[PDB]
RNA sequence: GUAUGUCUAAAGUUAUGCUCUUAUUUACUAACAA
RNA sequence: GUUCGCGAAGCUUCGUGGACAUUUGGUCAAUUUGAAACAAUACAGAGAUGAUCAGCAGUUCCCCUGCAUAAGGAUGAACCGUUUUACAAAGAGAUUUAU
């Protein structure tokens, strides 16, 4: 059920400021420029990071220049964030490029709805999107079951081949991935530029896993018996005498673990 | 005497109002936009002034600020405050201590 | 003068250099406009252009304002708008200091905020918690391509130099250090000058090796410690007592 | 946290106008001296006034030197916050300094600390202001056509812009070096060096107890010399 | 062989019983050869 | 400039009183001197302990990568250095001083 309060969209929110103007312009303009757009954030971001070695391509077919330093190679690890959006942005440039390609006089318009039912069904095979989101492959299966429904309606008494268009459903299926990521996406790179300009949160404290519970449970184990020591001591006595105690506590637990009785006479 | 219920509303009134306002601080301080929904003039002398917040580009950080700066606290404990207990065992005190 | 006529183009956007500067490393760094992948090598060099000042100066559109700031770029002998910029295209007099002596204890002639510390250097624009007045001068060996002058022939180049762009409290060229202190008259003259004569050359045209001006290391203009000599300490104390002496009569 | 302090903005600086309308930029920048996000005023003093001035300083390094937040002077007496160390240094005492910590941590850390610096304990109080202004008060009281001379007997502590504003009004270039005191004056005509000295510390040849004077200026030139 | 960590990358801040000679062991180390 | 009233020449034209409309942007400014980061060359090459190994922690006015409160950075790094007093009471011997 969509929530109805948050009536302030994206868009009407920016058209409310000054910094954005409108223009009516060509949708093939609009995705070129968007390339280029695009083209330009991530190379901005990139160089920003430091790692100039990473070289985007202008098909956003991001690899290295240099052979990697070990140290530089750690640092070029760009998340699932900047790899995620690179992603969509290799998905639009398939198909503006094919849009421009019909439009620059290269190919038919049925070429150019293959093309594009093509640049859908196989957007895994086209643009590596599943690596980075692994839930795609649920649109990418979408896809596909859409393909072998839509053929083997539009192939009944027609033969085999290629040249099926029909791109809807499949287009259906991409826009309501970017329905559900657009949310994902502002969080994810909303954090990743965050970084890139307030350092990152030096708040760390990290969770209990199951990973680290054991060291975790441990520490508060000795911090509360060396407190309960602390009350019972009389004298009042400082943490280097501490240390004998939970040293002591130590000996007693790998005594228990041995079964051999822990009898240090010295104790109170 | 148990504080007084009509105190109580005060309390609760100051602290409520104050709390609030610094959730809504939190929220509409956030990067997150999808919180900005969950929200509940001056004179520098005699002079007297106007004071605006100009809307910035929705691109630009919107606390060029804020970069998470290590600080180091200054304690600021200028009023001294004892530390004040009464006893004085001697007999129990001192031979314990061999036992201890 | 400077305010009979209108002020002259330095150099038009034609002209003006791209900011690509020298391919120090082996790729370009976008959001930095720096290199990058090496640095091998200093990365410094001399200034093409020069502020020619009575060739130059003149009128502006902030003549007409009252823009209360100087081109950084006419001070560079760079700048592409002339008559048409907003910043000023003139030396500095005691008009114009006196008319922004109180914006200029917080920030520069060039309309830029000064800082707590001086960068390590002392190179950059000054702090606002000194009031210096006084360049060191370093570089002088890289500015003449490794010319073997006087030393007075070399105080006499430089006085020459910082003398047509203000009003000189002191000069000393000192040979054991090979370098200047150029102590000024006013802050704003003294800035305005730190800026239009950094990575200049002190060649002329009567030198043999003012072809190869650029190719050099240009004059390293930064901002001067106090000297430890209590000579001019003693003086620097007098001459602070005096002015606390007259802001002080003039509290009541 | 919330906008609790409130800027603290001097009156020459500001402007006379009855009202003007500056904006706020919350977070809006590190400050010049402690580098610490605070919030950041600025406005146009006019309304055609180009030059926007901006508040350079945090609310709290402000209150700690006792100075206005865009000028950077006292809040009292409009004056260079160093200066009026030295006065007061000089007035009712021997020492007062404002130390800022050179270190990008530890200039924070001193921010945030509610104390007033040297001066500011004075200057804050009014009182103490007037106390000190009276104590301070109680203080208180033959041409041959050269166009190119050679003077001497220049006092050490002189400057050139008082040498060449005194040859104006007695009306170009200059050379003075104050370690020999050799003035080697020059003027940009021979006429009008004619002039000048037609129209005559200023003891003046025409090169191109006097006696112990030229000792002293000899000693002296000597010791240049060598430098 | 690496993580990793240091290093360099140029412009001058104004003060007056032993020494010896050898041969042998053992250990460790060795992106050096077998 | 539009228009609505008027006057002076021929519904047309020149002059006059209105109404309409009446404060943009800048925290910034074009390359060295107000700030990145690796990179290269050189040098070493990794915590326990004898040797070889998985780690998880912790403190830190160290951070980096990461969307991250996953996780990973060599168990990410540094931690291994230095180290005197709440200083007492009792006895014995020797020296001095005084009564
Ligand atoms: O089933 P998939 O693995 O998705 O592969 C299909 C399938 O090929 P296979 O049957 O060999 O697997 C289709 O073949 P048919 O079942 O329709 O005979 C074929 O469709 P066309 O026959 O219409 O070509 C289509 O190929 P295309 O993508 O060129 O339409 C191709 O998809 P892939 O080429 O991605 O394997
Ligand atoms: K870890
Ligand atoms: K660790
Ligand atoms: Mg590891
Ligand atoms: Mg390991
Ligand atoms: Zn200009
Ligand atoms: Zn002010
Ligand atoms: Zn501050």
């Amino acid at each position: 059920l969509p929530t109805n309060h948050n009536k302030t969209k994206l868009l009407k929110s920016l058209k409310n400021t000054k910094y954005f103007q409108q223009t009516t312009i060509d949708w093939v303009e609009a995705g070129l420029q968007l390339c280029r757009q695009g083209h330009n954030m991530l190379n901005l971001l990139i160089h920003r990071k430091g790692l100039t070695y990473l070289h985007l391509d202008y098909n956003f077919n991001l690899k290295p220049t240099k052979t990697l330093t070990t140290k530089e190679r750690k640092k070029s690890r760009l998340g699932n964030s900047f790899h995620l959006m690179r992603e969509l942005l290799k998905m639009m440039k398939l198909i503006v490029d094919t849009h421009v390609q019909f439009r620059l006089g290269n190919v038919d318009a049925f070429q150019l709805a293959d093309g594009i039912h093509y640049i859908l069904n196989h957007i895994g095979q086209l643009t590596g999107i599943y690596r980075y989101k692994y839930k795609v492959m649920h649109q990418i299966r979408a896809c596909k079951d859409l393909k072998h429904i839509i053929y083997y309606k539009f192939n009944k008494n027609l033969g085999k081949g290629p040249g099926c268009g029909f791109w809807q459903p499949a287009w259906r299926v991409w826009l309501n991935f970017l329905r559900g990521t657009i949310p994902l996406l502002e969080r994810y790179i909303g954090n990743l530029i965050t970084r890139q300009f307030e350092g990152r949160s030096n708040e760390i404290v990290k969770t209990t896993t199951k990973q680290r519970l054991d060291a975790y449970y441990d520490l508060e184990l000795r911090n509360s018996v060396m407190d309960d020591i602390l009350e019972m001591m009389p004298e009042s006595i400082r943490q280097k005498k501490a240390r004998t105690i939970l040293q002591h506590l130590s000996e007693a637990w790998r005594c228990w673990k041995a079964n051999i009785p822990w009898d240090v006479p010295g104790m109170p | 005497p148990l504080p007084t219920k009509a105190e109580i509303q005060e309390c609760t009134a100051r602290t409520k109002s104050y709390i609030q306002r610094l959730v809504n601080a939190k929220l509409a301080n956030s990067n997150n936009r999808a919180s900005s929904r969950y929200v509940t003039l001056l004179l520098n002398n005699s002079h007297h002034i106007e004071v605006v917040s100009k809307q910035m580009d929705p691109l630009l950080p919107r606390f060029v600020g804020k970069k998470a700066r290590k600080v180091v606290a200054p304690t600021e404990n200028d009023e001294v405050v004892p530390v004040l207990h009464m006893d004085g065992s001697n007999d129990r005190g001192e031979a314990d201590p061999n036992e201890w | 003068s400077w305010r009979d006529k209108s002020a002259k183009v330095q150099v038009k956007e034609s002209e003006l250099p791209s900011s690509i500067p020298a391919q120090t490393g082996l790729t370009f760094n976008i959001w930095y406009n720096k290199w990058s992948q090496g640095f091998a090598g200093n990365t410094r060099f001399v200034s093409p252009f020069a502020l020619q000042p009575q060739l130059h100066s003149g009128k502006t559109r902030g003549d007409n304002d009252g823009q209360l700031f100087f081109c950084l770029f006419f001070a560079k002998g760079m700048c592409c708008l002339g008559p048409k910029c907003e910043y000023l295209h003139h030396i500095p007099d005691e008009e114009d200091i006196g008319k922004l002596a109180l914006r200029t204890e917080v920030l520069d002639c060039f309309g830029r905020e000064k800082f707590a510390d001086y960068r390590e250097d002392m190179g950059g624009i000054g702090s606002f918690r000194k009031k210096n007045k006084t360049l060191y001068v370093g570089g002088i060996d890289g500015a003449l391509n490794s010319k073997h002058l006087k030393p007075a022939q070399i105080e006499s180049r430089i006085r020459f130099v910082f003398s047509r762009l203000g009003d000189i409290d002191r000069i000393r060229y000192v040979e054991s250090k090979n370098c200047g202190f150029v102590k000024f008259k006013y802050q704003a003259n003294a800035e305005f000058a730190k800026e239009a004569m950094s990575n200049q050359t002190l060649l002329l045209p009567s030198d043999k090796e003012w072809d190869d001006r650029r190719e050099g290391t240009g004059l390293l203009v930064k901002w001067a410690n106090e000297d430890p000599d209590p000579a001019a300490q003693k003086r620097l104390q007098e001459e602070l007592k005096l002015e606390s002496l007259n802001m002080m009569v003039h509290l009541i | 946290e919330i906008n609790e302090p409130p800027p603290n903005i001097c009156e020459q600086c500001l402007g006379d106008e009855a009202n003007i309308r500056m904006t706020k930029i919350p977070q809006g920048s590190e400050c010049k001296i402690c580098t610490l996000p605070f919030t950041l005023y600025h406005f146009k003093t006019s309304k055609r006034s180009n030059n926007i001035i901006k508040t350079l300083i945090c609310v709290r390094c402000a209150t700690q030197r006792n100075i206005c937040q865009c000028c950077m002077l006292d809040s009292r007496w409009h004056i260079p916050i160093q200066l009026r160390d030295h006065l007061i240094s000089l007035v009712n005492e021997e020492n007062v300094m404002t130390e800022e910590a050179k270190n990008d941590m530890m200039k924070r850390f001193l921010s945030l600390k509610n104390v007033k610096l040297g001066g500011a304990q004075i200057t804050s109080d009014p009182s103490e202001a007037d106390n000190i202004v009276d104590k301070l008060k109680n203080i208180l009281l033959k041409n041959p056509s050269t166009k190119s001379f050679f003077l001497y007997n220049i006092d050490a502590s002189i400057p050139e812009w008082k040498i060449t504003d005194t040859v104006s009004q007695l009306l170009l270039s200059l050379i003075v070096n104050h370690k020999a005191k050799c003035g080697g004056l020059r003027f940009q005509s021979s006429e009008l060096g004619e002039r000048f000295v037609s129209k005559i510390i200023f003891i003046i040849p025409w090169s191109s107890t006097a006696e112990n004077i030229k000792l002293s200026l000899s000693l002296n030139k000597l010791i240049q010399l060598e430098l």
